[PDB]
């Protein structure tokens, strides 16, 4: 399938402004970026997310920018056909290999969220710098196959895609298929980090609800001058305190309130013999040992619970755009040529597929560290 | 001074069947209820603890969850060793143990027909000073049963001692007895005696009378 | 004064089913063939009589039919709160043949 | 293995003292609490005493302060409550049992161990035989029932049997009720299709017996 023919008004409107904010959003986001590179495990990822766009923009658009002088854009650039050549084999591994960045930003908030075990284990941050060879190796291998005999690239309508075409030989229904379950793996892991994350907000507060619960009995000991109002305040903060107990920093979290308990025994002991000053003496001491060891670990957690959320909603956004854009790809792979006579999801699909690798550094740029509002809204 | 409230007084089952017991604690403690077996004429023995745990020895058979501030013992499959009464307990503190009400899970069967019985005081009896008649009940199920003394067509209030026994080897049928203790007397001047009997299973409440 | 009343009923084959449903939250329910069927108190559980258990099921799902079972079927509900057994208002009652 | 004894435990008269004590066997007292629990027939348990070797810290019931003092003897490694001032609900079974310090897994397992308990019963009374009366059943009266009715005796352990033991089908033993005098009163009926009741009683040393004739 050769399209030779086009309408000679065409104009490289449309083209010439997706490839200038494909280039703008990679570098502003390269840019901010590297501010932080003097970053994370999650943010050295969206480096090299956007890096694969930003490489894929500078080798699949300018092919198409430079044909744009003849009516016929491109038919046979180069001997052996190899303008589509160099064309369809630079998408079709900027597809695969992007996707799979996304599907190793998603692993990573599994592995790191989901497991506790594979916090504590050693994920070199120098070893996510390899990913990116590892990813285009995969990539390559797999893209390297309609290369060969059995595959078939055929011009678009339009004239400036000739993608992977639906055939007998079964490669693009394969190619489909690692799409739609790499899609499927990032929702799951997405959908496995929300229901950790949903989970971590109740138990900071429940903590915190804890927390609050032996501070407001504590001021009621101060101003308590008959027995009877001191031992049921202390009544409260010790099943508070059983409750708020339930790695270095949870062997320390567990310490802090086996000591603290233990002070509670010690005002309940000297409240039953009626010492009510000596009880109050008592719960001042409690204080200063619940802020050393206890309010250090509730500080971490709500600053550790914020930054993992916002690396989450960066995570969710990106793969919901990639989905809304892979879609029609997987409905067109799977649905056969000649079912339709002329078929239109085809060049659906060749949009969507470029077009989410221009929305995603668009996004970083959208989505600034100041979430707050986003985090809680 | 919390009061744990034990909500399951009495319940009738069978091996197999799965029972659910409900403690609950009128404040809030957070890990601190324990349920407890004890077997008449024995001591008692901790079956769960902590809520979460299993006690080192107990069958797996007991399993325990905790909601909010309710807290749910479950036993999967009845078994004529786990026929005893259980106890829900709080230790929140040293000096903060209470106990509930308690819990005693019964066998289950078909319900019969009581068999009422009526025994008069003896001449020996008479001869002592003190006139005692005897109301019966054998053979009726469940436990709940009432039992009024009418005496010349007049129902008395008080006076009367019930005394109920526990489940037969055989078959869980108990045994009710009603003794009405009065003087010799009230035994010449009134002329009859009769005891009724309202329990579920009859339909009309059936009445026992001896005339002297 | 509660008037109780239960639909269904008539001739029945052996080996079919029954749906009745008398007409109470903190009272106990109770039925009567003219002897007694089963009891429904509360979730304290259902008892049932000798040849009730097994073949009924108490809403009482009559099931797997005997023609001994042929006779009048009532309804009671227990005033104590205690189920002392205390069965004041009786059902009219309706009739039901088996075979 | 870990047991807790306890004795001391019996008749005691109101207003008088008794001291029970609770002997541990597997463990030492000094590293776990000693919990004295009491429960009254017919009903549940009811904590009523603590104390922490360790410390030397006490606690009883709300019920029970001012009357019961509690001590532990690290010597002997055991522990004794003296009872003072005694009342009529003091009739009771109490058992002794242990408890972990905090923290550790021995302190959320409360009451691992619970002794074999002692009976104690406070009551105004003389001891007297037991008083058997026969009940005869109706002249009209299948089945027929036949009973022994024993009252008026005060040492709460009572044995009733029927044939010296050999008619035991459908014997139905009920449970002693204290009456208002203060006696306890117990009754035993055999559903049958010359009978003889044997009332034995161990503490009265006293054998009653009685023959039963229809009406
Ligand atoms: C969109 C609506 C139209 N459809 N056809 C039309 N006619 S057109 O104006 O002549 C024309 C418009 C756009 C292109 N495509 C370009 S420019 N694609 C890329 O830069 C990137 C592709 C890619 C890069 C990295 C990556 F990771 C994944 C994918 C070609 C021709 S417009």
């Amino acid at each position: 399938e050769t399209r030779q023919w086009l309408p000679p008004g065409e104009s490289p409107a449309i083209s010439s402004v997706m490839f200038s904010a494909g280039v703008l959003g990679n570098l502003i986001a390269l840019a901010l970026l590297a501010r932080r590179w003097r970053l994370s495990l999650f943010h050295v990822l969206v480096t090299e997310l956007v890096f694969t766009d930003l490489l894929g923009t500078c080798l699949i658009s300018p092919v198409v920018l430079a044909s744009y002088a003849r009516n016929q854009t491109l038919v046979a650039l180069a001997p052996e056909s190899r303008a589509c050549t160099y064309f369809a084999f630079a998408m079709t591994f900027f597809s695969l290999a992007t996707m799979l960045m996304l599907f190793a930003m998603a692993l990573e908030r599994y592995l790191s969220i989901g497991h506790p075990y594979f916090y504590q284990r050693r994920v070199s941050r120098s070893g996510g710098l390899a990913v990116l060879p590892v990813i285009y190796a995969v990539s390559l291998l797999f893209c390297s196959l309609p290369l060969l005999d059995y595959g078939q690239y055929v011009q678009y309508c339009p004239g400036t895609w000739c993608f992977i075409r639906h055939g007998r030989t079964a490669y693009l229904q394969l190619y489909a298929t690692l799409l739609l379950l790499l899609i499927v793996s990032v929702l799951a892991c997405n959908f496995s980090v929300i229901l950790n994350l949903i989970r971590a907000r109740r138990q900071l507060a429940d903590l915190e609800d804890n927390w609050e619960t032996l501070n407001d009995n504590l001021k009621v000991i101060e101003k308590a001058d008959n027995a009877a109002q001191v031992k049921d305040a202390l009544t409260k903060m010790r099943a508070a305190a059983l409750d708020a107990q339930k790695s270095p920093e949870m062997k320390d979290f567990r310490h802090g309130f086996d000591i603290l308990v233990g002070q509670i025994d010690d005002a309940l002991k000297l409240a039953n013999e009626g010492k009510v000053k000596e009880a109050q003496a008592a719960a001042e001491q409690l204080k200063t040992t619940r802020n050393a060891y206890i309010q250090k670990y509730l500080e971490r957690a709500r600053s550790t619970l914020a930054e993992e959320t916002d690396h989450l909603i960066l995570l969710a956004i990106m793969t919901i755009t990639f989905a809304v854009c892979s879609l029609p790809f997987t409905i067109f792979a799977y649905m056969n040529e000649t079912s339709s006579r002329k078929e239109k999801w085809d060049l659906q699909a060749l949009r969507f597929l470029s077009i989410n690798s221009i929305i995603d550094p668009w996004v970083f740029a959208i989505l600034r560290p100041p979430v707050l509002r986003l985090m809680r809204s | 001074d919390i009061q744990m409230t034990q909500s399951p007084s009495s319940l009738s089952a069978s091996v197999g069947d799965r029972v659910t017991i409900t403690c609950r604690a009128s404040q809030s403690v957070s890990s601190a209820v324990a349920w407890y077996q004890q077997k008449p004429g024995k001591a008692p023995k901790l079956l769960i603890y902590s809520a979460s745990s299993l006690y080192s020895g107990v069958p797996s058979r007991f399993s325990g969850s905790r909601s909010g501030t309710d807290f749910t013992l479950t036993i999967s499959s009845l078994q004529p060793e786990d026929f005893a009464t259980y106890y829900c307990q709080q230790y929140l503190y040293y000096s903060l143990v209470t106990f509930g009400q308690g819990t005693k899970v019964e066998i289950k069967r078909t319900v019969a027909a009581p068999s009422v019985f009526i025994f008069p005081p003896s001449d020996s009896q008479l001869k002592s000073g003190t006139a005692s008649v005897v109301c019966l009940l054998n053979n009726f199920y469940p436990r709940e049963a009432k039992v009024q003394w009418k005496v010349d067509n007049a129902l008395q209030s008080g006076n009367s001692q019930e005394s109920v026994t526990e489940q037969d080897s055989k078959d869980s049928t108990y045994s009710l007895s009603s003794t009405l203790t009065l003087s010799k007397a009230d035994y010449e001047k009134h002329k009859v005696y009769a005891c009724e009997v309202t329990h579920q299973g009859l339909s009309s409440p059936v009445t026992k009378s001896f005339n002297r | 004064q509660v008037q109780l009343q239960e639909s269904g009923g008539g001739l029945v084959q052996p080996g079919g089913s029954l749906r009745l449903s008398c007409a109470i939250s903190r009272y106990a329910m109770s039925w009567f063939r003219q002897e007694f069927v089963a009891v429904a108190r509360r979730g304290d559980g259902a008892f049932y009589a000798d040849s009730v258990q097994g073949r009924f099921t108490v809403y009482l799902q009559m099931n797997s039919l005997k023609p001994e079972d042929t006779a009048v079927y009532y309804c009671a509900i227990d005033s104590d709160t205690f189920y002392s057994g205390s069965y004041d208002y009786w059902g009219q009652g309706t009739q039901v043949t088996v075979s | 293995e870990v047991q807790l004894v306890e004795s001391g435990g019996g008749l005691v008269q109101p207003g008088g003292s008794l001291r029970l004590s609770c002997a541990a066997s597997g463990f030492n007292v000094r590293s776990f609490s000693i919990h004295w629990v009491r429960q009254a027939p017919g009903k549940g348990l009811e904590w009523v005493a603590y104390i922490s070797s360790s410390s030397g810290s006490t606690s009883y019931a709300d019920s029970v302060k001012g009357r019961f003092t509690i001590s532990a003897d690290t010597s002997k490694n055991t522990a004794y409550l003296q009872m003072n001032s005694l009342r009529a609900e003091d009739t009771a079974v109490y058992y002794c049992a242990r408890w972990g310090y905090w923290p550790g897994e021995p302190w959320w397992k409360a009451f691992d161990y619970w002794g074999q308990g002692t009976l104690v019963t406070v009551s105004s009374a003389s001891t007297k035989g037991p008083s058997v009366f026969p009940l005869a059943p109706s002249s009209k009266s299948g089945t027929a029932a036949l009973g022994c009715l024993v009252k008026d005796y005060f040492p709460e352990p009572v044995t009733v049997s029927w044939n010296s033991g050999a008619l035991t089908s459908g014997v139905h033993t009920f449970p002693a009720v204290l009456q208002s005098s203060g006696l306890y009163s117990l009754s035993s009926v055999v559903t049958v299709p010359t009978y003889i009741c044997n009332v034995n009683h161990k503490p009265s040393n006293t054998k009653v017996d009685k023959k039963v004739e229809p009406k």
